[PDB]
């Protein structure tokens, strides 16, 4: 029923303490409303636990994201919209790890350059809400780090013990993804046989067979000539969790720096990116690579201010700007943002989020996304970058290794009536096994010279 | 000399095919431009699947002919 | 509803194209069988270059349409 | 004018001496008619010279040809019809080495398996003749190891000092090919850029561009994932040369064996393959991999007898049977040969020679070959093997890195009137730079699954 843990370390450098305290004294949107004394007790437990990631892996990610920023690699970021403790199981994790590897080999062939793989995993347990009371009149579900999905009042109370449950689930998952990435799942030939089974059994396989066959000949060629790292990420939302997981280490200049060891990279969402808020200030104090989500109310001028605050030393790949405009708005809204930022001399990664600007409620009462709109935003994103001569750096996608019925369309041609089949997401609709693979194939075509 | 006569026919069939392919691309463009001015997407996934499916009687190369016709109509992706 | 009308046209153009492609393959086969029974080669390199060249007005994809028509006529090589 | 060399070693094992003596006491067709005393003096010089090849390289070739025999690699053999001392220069050798490397990367991609590269080089200095008096009434030219190309009687006398000149030219050439194969010419990316320049400038480039582009994407993919041996061969024709270049070494069973160190592999031609003759018997005494040319008068029964005499220990890849039937005869004549040999349980390499069964004299007075007939024989060869379920193991082709005008057709559409432009071969017409590349592309299509 309950685990019991008793409460009964070296100080930070004086300047890092001052800066951390100042970041956390700024106002913060979307925080849990639990008591400060209970939060503090939970953070004290987390301050001594083994970290989810280590500094050397974060420094290595930074070097790989620098190549992406310079136009010599591509970033694939993907996973569940919301991880749940309930589905934090071996089959679910393996299914997502495999999906990401499958998409990555397809994208690598299309881009003709390395693909950096960042999973939404081992921490994606918190979400923001526009309304604190939902459609059933209950306090809103804010992810398993905060409260329960169950539609009852007791379940929806904010519960600080979920910080520690979140850590435990994150460690366990990350342990498995490390294991899985040094196993036979690694092998590029095994990973691509899955894609060819997908081509054989998919209703739209004829659309993708030529490209699947060409990839298979590239792999066999490589072998005829004599011839896996998955990073963890989540939205840095709950500051009690992120601050508890900070650790001091010597950074890429040999001086002690603060690393958030809850993940390798984190991003700041649309509702928490206040320029003078705690999330942006917290991002300025940590050594991790960071991303900021940019929606349709973004100005070129605010985008530059984010770049100058978050990438003050002009470190290629330290900052990612994640575009989510809507498929009908991206072609008009993005170019002015890109031009103004390019002119600063900084090298950010431009990443497309084709999911969050394109959501709508179906007549059957399910929030859903159409495949054609998702594809069209990624396409428009590539067009904006071709015209300006800039690098389309990656995609940020929400997916699952399960055959869910959540997003409309694809090869399966999922309808409004089919959405009830198994709509399993705890939050936003995921592209299923098939639809995620389809998009990787379509984006690989977009990447071709 | 049945070969010259038969090659004479293939020439006609190629002029005929070429002309229907040029036509199809212009019509394909006009459908894309109308949908886009009206706020719709560039491509329609389900419709491209219909187009692929109706060249399947040619065998394995049928889908590659359809995909090639789609490229002539709506262009290459991400361009 | 100009889209339905225009798509209605593309359907016709696809039925037209499909039928001329089936025809061309049958004629292509008959030229190959006549030449071979008479002791000649399976393929004629210079003639395939003429066929490729006369789809060049379609742009870069033109040669790939021609090569695909050649495969439907004389088959894949080494088979 | 002349180099001067004075004449003024351990005995073979008793059984190897007995067997060598017996092989050489058999009748031998197509031998030079120079005095025995002068031949002996020249062979004594060659018996102490550093060898052209070494035993360990021959044992390694055998292992690679075993894979070819088992259906897991492909053999490309090619070079000048006749090497001349006159053209044994750096540009000519480099041009041929590069042509072979260019064709090989194309074939490797098509076959989806390793390609073993064997050049007709560093020894292809002797040819047989059906007539001892040629069309000008002179004694026939028999290659630079025997006499001179020049149309005068003094030049056509058989000259035993050419055994030593042949060695000297062979060493020098082999030295350079070793150097060239460990240089930047090695790089697969450099080798394939030449093919793409060929595609860009060839009149028939549109025929090959899709495949060239697909290969380039395979190479870039290989590099995105984090990722040269040329063997010497010639027809073993002049027994004075081959016997002088024998050396004793421990073979693939640890017992002393005789290796012909004039090359890595040799073949026996149509006019010297008498089953009870010295060439076949000599081939039985050496440890090198061997090939036998099979023309349209070959019976399935004689083919088996060659296999049983030459591959008595059932060593995959030790024997190659080189088919040259004519494009109009290969489909009918080859299947019975292949079926009878497959049924013995031996694993020979089946190699296509599309050149020698397809030669004709043009109206302008030049011996020439049509490209369409060469392509058609290779094609028919593949069809024979598809139908029987056997492995089409390779091709044996005659080529040059120069833009010669010797074979009719190709992208350039070389005519009878164009053959006079620069017909440079000392013997049979070679496929030029462009036509050799074209055939590699066409054969790569034939190899596709
Ligand atoms: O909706 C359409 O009909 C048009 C034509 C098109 C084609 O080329 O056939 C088919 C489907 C769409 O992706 C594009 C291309 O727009
Ligand atoms: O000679 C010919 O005309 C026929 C027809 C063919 C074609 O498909 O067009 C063209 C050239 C040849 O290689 C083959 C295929 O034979
Ligand atoms: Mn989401
Ligand atoms: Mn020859």
């Amino acid at each position: 029923w309950t685990v019991d843990i008793p409460i009964d370390l070296p100080p930070l450098p004086t300047d890092l303490r001052t800066r951390l305290d100042a970041a956390l004294a700024k106002p913060a949107a979307q925080q849990p409303t639990w008591p400060a004394d209970q939060a503090l007790a939970m953070r004290t437990v987390l301050e001594s636990v083994p970290p989810v990631t280590v500094p050397s892996e974060i420094v290595r990610l930074q070097e790989q994201l620098a190549q992406v920023a310079k136009g010599e690699a591509f970033l694939l970021q993907g996973g569940d919209c919301a991880e749940t403790f309930m589905d934090n199981t071996e089959p679910h994790i393996r299914g997502n790890v495999r999906a990401l590897l499958q998409m990555a080999v397809v994208l690598t062939y299309g881009a003709s350059m390395p693909v950096v793989k960042v999973a939404r995993i081992a921490g994606q347990y918190a979400k923001p809400r526009s309304a604190d009371i939902d459609a059933l009149g209950l306090r809103s579900y804010r992810g398993d780090m905060i409260n329960g999905f169950a539609p009852d009042a007791a379940a929806r109370e904010h519960d600080p013990s979920r910080l520690v449950r979140a850590y435990a689930n994150a460690s366990a998952a990350m342990n498995l993804v490390r294991a899985l990435t040094s196993s036979g799942l690694a092998s590029l030939h095994l990973v691509h046989d899955w894609n060819r089974e997908f081509v054989r059994t998919s209703p739209a396989g004829a659309r993708y067979e030529a490209l699947a066959t060409e990839i298979d000949r590239g792999l066999r060629f490589m072998s005829a000539c004599g011839v896996a790292e998955i990073y963890a990420s989540h939205e840095a939302l709950v500051l009690d969790y992120e601050r508890a997981m900070l650790r001091l280490s010597d950074g890429d200049d040999g001086e002690p720096q603060l690393f958030d060891l809850s993940a390798h990279t984190v991003w700041i969402g649309e509702r928490t990116r206040q320029i003078d808020g705690a999330h942006i200030a917290f991002a300025q104090v940590i050594a991790n690579p960071v991303g900021v989500k940019l929606g349709p109310n973004m100005t070129p001028e605010l985008a530059v201010e984010y770049v100058e605050r978050l990438d003050p030393h002009n470190k290629p790949g330290r900052l990612t700007l994640v575009s989510r405009m809507g498929n009908h708005k991206v072609r008009d809204l993005l170019p002015p943002i890109v031009e103004k930022v390019q002119a600063t001399g900084h090298q950010v990664i431009w990443q497309c989020d084709p999911m969050h600007g394109n959501t709508h409620e179906s007549s059957t009462g399910f929030k859903t996304r159409h495949f054609d709109r998702i594809v069209d935003e990624v396409q428009g994103f590539f067009e904006v970058h071709r015209a300006l001569g800039t690098h389309p750096g990656g995609i940020h996608v929400e997916i699952t290794g399960e055959n869910v019925t959540e997003c409309l369309g694809g090869a399966q041609d999922i309808s409004e009536t089919d959405l009830a089949g198994r709509y399993e997401t705890a939050c936003d609709p995921r592209l299923n096994t098939q639809q995620s693979l389809e998009l990787a194939f379509l984006v690989a075509e977009m990447l071709r010279d | 000399p049945e070969i010259d006569t038969l090659r004479e026919e293939i020439d006609r069939l190629d002029a005929e095919i070429l002309a229907l392919v040029k036509r199809r691309a212009e019509v394909s463009k006009a459908i894309g431009k109308a949908r886009m001015a009206s706020g719709g997407t560039r491509l329609v996934h389900s419709r491209e699947m219909k187009v692929i499916e109706r060249y399947s009687e040619l065998g394995p190369d049928g889908k590659d002919l359809a995909i090639l016709l789609l490229r002539l109509g709506r262009g290459r992706l991400g361009h």
